[PDB]
């Protein structure tokens, strides 16, 4: 499934 | 949910497909530069834990906040662009960000 690190990226990163 | 950046991205990133999330912050910096914050200024988290870190420099961010008229399924957001220090809680190996604690 989705890890906490992956979730942080999907929700907060927009490079 | 319409054409402003917040309405678009919140939907695209699966934040508002099944609910309306009140607030969310997007960071416009490279992934590695954000991960680099986990070895910067150590600070206490709002909850008291000490695994939080503050960025030495300000970063480009977009704050997304629900208007007072927003209601599922039609979420609506106000978009606010800013440059500020980010505070993230870090964990794991590699030591990477797992929560956004605040922005200064």
């Amino acid at each position: 499934k989705e890890t906490a690190a992956a979730k942080f990226e999907r929700q907060h990163l927009d490079s | 949910s319409s054409s402003n950046y917040c309405n678009q991205m919140m939907k695209s990133r699966n934040l508002t497909k099944d609910r309306c999330k009140p607030v969310n912050t997007f960071v416009h910096e490279s992934l590695a530069d954000v991960q680099a914050v986990c070895s910067q200024k150590n600070v206490a988290c709002k909850n008291g834990q000490t695994n939080c870190y503050q960025s030495y420099s300000t970063m480009s961010i977009t704050d997304c906040r629900e208007t007072g008229s927003s209601k599922y399924p039609n979420c609506a957001y106000k978009t606010t662009q800013a440059n500020k220090h980010i505070i993230v809680a870090c964990e794991g190996n590699p030591y990477v960000p797992v929560h956004f604690d605040a922005s200064v």
